């Protein structure tokens, strides 16, 4: 399951 | 080296990204950088699956796994390629540690 858009900006926050 | 790291769980969801060595590399756009080459590496190859999911499936059976390079493409244009390296850890949970390799050659 490949991350979506939402995934990547809180990945990229935290 | 211009990389970034990534951790994965055994399903393969990303639960962290580390972009410290690309905030340190002094150029903009990492961001999108970031996004264009983690969103390529997720992409099916024509008929073959993506190498996110190639890697996942060896990492989990065999402890380690490397992909080619792949190209992506940033907003104003430019053209670069990676590549992924990744292994199974055994530390807490075991999780998959990635690292991607920016060429901008």
């Amino acid at each position: 399951l490949p991350p979506t858009e939402q995934d990547l900006t809180k990945l990229l926050l935290e | 080296v211009e990389s970034f790291m990534t951790k994965q769980d055994t399903t393969g969801k990303i639960i962290s990204i580390d972009t410290s060595s690309l905030r340190a590399a002094g150029r903009t756009g990492w961001e999108d950088l970031v996004r264009k080459c983690i969103y390529a590496f997720f992409q099916p190859q024509g008929r073959e699956p993506s190498y996110a999911r190639q890697l996942f499936q060896e990492v989990m059976t065999r402890g380690t796994a490397s992909s080619p390079s792949y190209r992506f493409i940033l907003n104003d244009g430019t053209m670069l390629s990676a590549h992924t390296r990744c292994k199974l850890c055994y530390p807490m949970q075991p999780f998959i540690m990635g690292i991607h390799i920016i060429d901008r050659e």
